[PDB]
DNA sequence: ACGTCCGCCCGTTGTTTCTGTTCTT
DNA sequence: AAGAACAGAAACAACGGGCGGAACTATGCCGGACGT
RNA sequence: UUUGGCAUAGUUCC
């Protein structure tokens, strides 16, 4: 039973965006195939709007619970 | 109170040098005037002004005790910058101050308080002149009143 | 004048029969609509020297969930209520066997008198409402949205369904007046129910500490 | 401030003798009742008196015991009674004045 | 020309006393602009300092850092500011039968059935029952939300602030999908209320399933729900938009969309955003308005510079000027010395002989039928002001015996005689100071009528739709009625309100602590907001309701009144750390 | 050639004052 | 019918902290006397 | 390839 909303906030996709960024250029291996690109924020929003970032959100409710939500399970908004 | 409610106003001098305020009749005594008559003749001009004559009356009501320059001089000395242990002292200082520091600008000689007392008198004359509303008070901004 | 204290004391009375209306008790349609006329008629058009002198007016009434539950609204006649008479009130309360009551005070109550009702609460429950805080009903004017008081089962649901800590909820003093008008004591929890702007109602609680 | 209250009564009390008693009869309406702060027969009688010759210059004495009567139950002490006859007999002298009866 | 009148233009030139007048003008200005920047600076860092840890939460609540509820939902709705548009509501103003004749859909005509729906569609509606059943339905929905609009609407404004903007959402569908309106339509208005119905369950705001959820929900949505279905009723569809079926089915995509997208993100710092939106707009602003007023509001003080009372009135005092007038004088202060002429003491021991001349004859009556002083007390009344106040002398020697007791006498005039006379005789301690005494508590203390502390009482018919009474007629439309409100100066709720012939709903002041001390916390909150309110658009400016009521739910959360200020600051029971940073460091610091 | 002595606002806390209670005579 | 000790609440006076945001030049100054 | 500070005055921009 998972309760908070079903949509990705702009902080949610900021913040994946940039770890994933950052991630790839660590030399990491990507989930979709690069067609010619070589920025990491490209290559980062790509697997995002690809849905094959492999990142699961951590959302704190303030009683002191939490939930994961999987990058592929948010709807992805902008 | 009822008392202050009956007196309304009374007219008090902050004479420089001295702890606290001192009412005005106090000071034209320690001057060296002892009658109502010669004091009245200092501040009101023309005696033929009965509301300024009410207005001066609460002040004089102040002198019902004191009456003479020896005790006016003590208790205008009583409260110096140092307050003495003697009361000669204490009555030199309050001359000394009457003779020194206060209207430097009529005169410092021996025999100013002639002139004192009728600068002190246009003083409260022209007090009383701003109480009853016939001359404009002054401002601080006019540039005549600047140097 | 005795025109002018006669209106005082129906509007007193109106208002006492209006806050036991919302407290709950039961109050009839007529004892809470009375013209002046009629109460003039009923108890007295001259109060000085005349039948109304701030007795026979106390109200005893029944909450509608148990009618051995009943409350007082006594009216002392002095402008200063003293220890002796708050000892009558209870004393009278004893006797009749009755928890709560009201005093309307014609000026005010000295401190040791205060003290003195403060003291007895477990025991009895009696609150102080001065004869210019009841002429008129401060829940009627339009700035004070309505106010519902929750029961423990409805707070205890509340908490469950929000998980909230009773510290994380926003208060209300016990000196409030509309907290005085519906007697409200430490640890209870009143519902606003108020129009807005950009949602069309919302609903607040406050808890009463 | 309310220091001028106590130094007002402490003045009163300063202003003693016993408050005199009353004394029961009189034409007037009532008039054994003590009940009217400071009221007396002689005032009573001194007042329906001053409501008759009104009454009587306009034109008849149970007219001017209705006007005392009234006026004693309506005023606050029988000098402000006393007083509001004389403010009737007054307006009773304006409409002779004016004609009227 | 002499008190500077410049009477030339800049093309023509000033002459030399104009030019001066005019520098005189512009310093002025100079002034205020090097004057206003730092207090707005600093309202602004107060502001920031007090909500600047107020986040919206994932369980969509809005929590301070000591997560203490502030709100249940953002904006008591749960949308966001930058994604809402100005809207009217389209059923609040007309009247009953142009409402019922615009939403009503007759279906029984036929001749405009069969001109705006079509031939298989009419034969259906004309046959069917169910559907005439559920279109009556519909039509009972709308009047009771219309109810519930003009409840939560006086004053008959349409123009409000909602997420989707419907009627561009229907332009946009039409000619998206090219519908030409000269024809009928294919839509069926069951197939309208139905997929109206379907929509608006996918528009949740509070989630859950409970009574208590579920409630959340109709209050978060009420507003909104009540516009959807006025612009989608079924006639409107039928006649103004004449839409098809794929053109309703994108349309209700389209809704759901935006619906969805104009929800508040969690984790948004909605304190810090509100403490901007409304500090912004100070470095660009007979009472007090602008920076002084926003700095009383906003750090509360029992001394306001201008307090005043707004008074209405019930009954035919509202109308005629007499009772309006009668009002004034009873809510307006007067001692004796607003109506006596002059005043003497004098020493006369004989009650006939009288020193003065004019009592002969009433004081020899008076005293013709009967210890005391000689000496007296006459003063004088001026008629001016005794007729002007309609006061009686009868009264003001009742007041005189009320005030002193019996142990004063008093003997007076009427106005009958030109001169109206008063004598007061008492029934160390000695006569004259007594009396002089007596005299000036008599002219100062005897408050012979009015209410205290109220100064001064103005009286003037309303010019403002807000400050008349708008009714609702007996044919529905709204209606606004002139009546005489009072404006005082210096404030005493309490005995106003219990008045006779004062209204106890509509009377209101402008001091915040007066409010709270009389009517609670609720009250005082939204009097604050409506101050807050006033002070800013005063100068036309529009800041959204959401920072509003954000600010007024952060001052009034924990049920007394807090000032933004270091004692408000720090009565919060917050972590030393967030005190330390604003208006005493070392001081929390070594308390803590 | 170094080393010794000498201009305005308003929240806290104090001081002082003014009534109420209870016991005793 | 009187008197005293104690205690709760309030009016006035004194005290202390608080008062916009950035940025760029320049100029004066950082203790004094002494002789064993 | 290494780092003085305190005060006062003037000026720029809202």
């Amino acid at each position: 039973k998972r309760i908070t909303t079903p949509y990705m906030t702009k902080y949610e996709r900021a913040r994946v965006l940039g770890t994933r960024a950052l991630q790839i250029a660590m030399c990491a291996p990507v989930m979709v195939e690069l067609e010619g690109e070589t920025d990491p924020l490209l290559i980062a929003m790509k697997e995002l709007k690809a849905r094959k970032i492999p990142i699961i959100i951590r959302r704190y409710l303030p009683d002191g619970s939490y939930e994961d939500w999987g990058v592929d399970e948010l709807i992805i908004t902008d | 109170g009822a008392k202050k409610s009956a007196i309304g106003q009374r007219i008090v001098a902050t004479l420089p040098y001295i702890k606290q305020e001192v009412p005005i009749i106090i000071v034209f005594r320690a001057l060296g005037f002892v009658s109502d008559r010669d004091i009245l003749e200092h501040i009101i001009y023309d005696f033929e002004d009965p509301e300024m004559m009410e207005m001066v009356k609460p002040s004089l009501d102040e002198a019902f005790v004191i009456q003479e320059q020896n005790v006016a001089l003590n208790f205008i000395g009583s409260r110096g910058a140092k307050p003495g242990v003697t009361k000669e002292k204490r009555i030199k200082y309050a001359k000394e101050v009457l003779q020194k520091e206060m209207l430097p600008h009529v005169g410092v000689s021996d025999f100013c308080e002639t002139k004192k007392a009728y600068f002190l008198g246009y003083m409260v004359h022209r007090l009383l002149l701003a109480a009853l509303g016939r001359r404009e008070l002054d401002d601080r901004d006019h540039y005549g009143n600047k140097r | 004048d005795d025109e002018e204290e006669t209106y005082r004391l129906w509007k007193i009375r109106k208002t006492i029969m209006q806050l036991c209306h919302d407290r709950g008790y039961l109050v009839t349609q007529d004892g809470l609509d009375q013209t002046l006329e009629e109460f003039k008629a009923q108890f007295g058009g001259k109060p000085s020297e005349g039948r109304p002198r701030r007795t026979d007016l106390t109200v005893l009434v029944a909450h509608n969930d148990d009618p051995t539950d009943q409350m007082f609204v006594f009216f002392p006649e002095e402008p200063k209520v003293g220890i002796k008479t708050i000892k009558v009130y209870c004393q009278r309360m004893q006797e009749e066997n009755i928890t709560r009551a009201l005093i309307v005070v014609q000026q005010g109550m000295t401190p040791s008198a205060k003290q003195s009702l403060v003291d007895m609460a477990p025991k009895y429950i009696l609150e102080q409402f001065l004869q210019q805080e009841l002429l008129i009903n401060i829940t009627e004017h339009e700035l004070v949205p309505e106010h519902v008081v929750m029961t423990k089962e409805e707070v205890t649901e509340l908490l469950a369904r929000y998980k909230l800590r009773e510290n994380q909820l926003p208060r209300i003093q016990a000196g409030d007046p509309v907290a005085r008008y519906f007697g409200i004591k430490r640890g209870q929890v009143v519902k606003i129910i108020r129009p807005s702007e950009t949602a069309g109602r919302y609903i607040t609680y406050r808890l009463v500490q | 401030k309310r220091e001028w209250n106590l130094f007002y009564q402490k003045q009163m009390q300063l202003r003693d003798p016993k408050i005199e008693e009353f004394v029961p009869p009189c034409p007037l309406k009532e008039a054994s009742s003590r009940r009217i702060p400071r009221l007396t027969v002689k005032a009573r009688e001194h007042c329906l008196r001053l409501l008759e010759e009104a009454l009587s210059s306009n034109r008849l004495r149970a007219k001017a015991v209705e006007l005392e009567h009234e006026t004693f139950r309506n005023a606050k002490v029988a000098n402000l009674y006393k007083a509001s006859v004389l403010k009737k007999v007054a307006d009773i002298h304006r409409a002779s004045k004016d004609g009227q009866p | 020309e002499s008190r500077g009148f410049v009477e030339n233009s800049y093309l023509a030139g000033l002459t030399p006393t104009e030019f001066f007048f005019h520098a005189m003008g512009g310093r002025e200005g100079l002034i205020d602009t090097a004057v206003k920047t730092a207090e707005t600076g600093y309202i602004q860092r107060r502001l920031i300092k007090s909500m600047e840890s107020v986040m919206v939460k994932y369980d969509a609540t809005v929590r301070n850092s000591i997560n203490q509820v502030v709100q249940l939902r953002y904006g008591e709705d749960g949308l966001a500011g930058e994604s809402v548009e100005f809207q009217n509501l389209a059923t609040l103003k007309p009247s009953n039968k142009a409402f019922e004749k615009k939403f009503r859909f007759d279906y029984t005509n036929e001749r405009a059935l069969r001109r705006t729906l079509q031939e298989d569609l009419v034969k259906d509606v004309l046959s069917n029952a169910h559907i005439q059943n559920e279109l009556e339905r519909e039509f009972e929905r709308m009047r009771e939300d219309r109810e519930v609009l003009r409840v939560i609407f006086p004053t008959g404004d349409s123009k409000v602030v909602l997420p989707c903007n419907l009627l561009r959402m229907i332009w946009n569908a039409q000619k998206i999908f090219h519908i030409n309106p000269r024809l009928p339509s294919d839509l069926h208005p069951i197939k309208v209320v139905e997929g109206v119905k379907e929509l608006s369950k996918k528009l949740v705001i509070v989630n859950g399933d409970d009574p208590l959820s579920r409630q959340a929900q109709e209050n978060a949505t009420l507003l909104f729900n009540i516009h959807l279905r006025s612009t989608l009723c079924s006639r409107r569809m039928a006649e103004e938009f004449r839409l098809s079926g794929e053109a309703f089915d994108w349309l209700l995509g389209e809704i759901e969309s935006k619906f969805n997208q104009a929800i508040a993100h969690p984790g948004e710092m909605v304190g810090a955003l509100a403490a901007q939106s409304l500090g912004e707009p100070a470095t660009q602003m007979n009472v007090t308005l602008g920076v002084p007023r926003l700095k009383e509001l906003i750090n509360i003080s029992k001394k306001p510079k201008t307090p005043s009372l707004t008074v209405f009135l019930l009954g035919q005092s509202a109308r005629d000027a007499e009772r309006a007038k009668d009002i004034l004088c009873r809510l307006e202060h007067t001692t004796l010395r607003k109506v006596t002429a002059n005043t003497a003491i004098y020493y006369d021991p004989n009650p006939q002989s009288t020193v003065v001349a004019e009592d002969q004859e009433w004081v020899n009556v008076y005293y013709e039928m009967p210890r005391i002083s000689p000496w007296l007390l006459r003063v004088e009344l001026d008629r001016k002001h005794m007729t002007d106040r309609k006061l009686t002398m009868e009264q003001i020697a009742e007041k005189i015996n009320a005030g002193f007791g019996d142990d004063l006498n008093c003997i007076f005039n009427d106005d009958n005689a030109e001169k109206l006379v008063l004598r007061i005789r008492i029934m160390k301690m000695d006569d004259d100071v007594f009396l002089r005494c007596i005299e000036s508590n008599m002219l100062t203390d005897m408050t012979l009528q009015g209410i205290e502390q109220i100064s001064k009482v103005y009286m003037h018919l309303p010019q403002t739709d807000n400050k008349k009474k708008i009714i609702i007629t007996e044919d529905g439309e709204f209606k606004a009625l002139q009546e005489w409100i009072l404006e005082t100066d210096g404030v005493s709720l309490m005995r106003v309100l219990s008045e006779k012939d004062v209204d106890p709903v509509r009377t209101t002041s402008n001091d915040i602590v007066e409010i709270f001390t009389v009517l609670g916390i609720e009250a005082v909150r939204k009097a604050l907001e409506r101050e807050l309110y006033h002070v800013i658009s005063f100068d036309g400016s529009y800041v959204n309701y959401r920072h509003l009521a954000l600010l007024c739910d952060t001052m009034t959360c924990r049920g007394h009144l807090m000032a933004i200020t270091r004692h408000g600051v720090n009565r919060q029971d917050t972590g030393p750390l967030m005190k330390c940073s604003f208006e005493e460091t070392v001081d929390v610091l070594m308390e803590a």
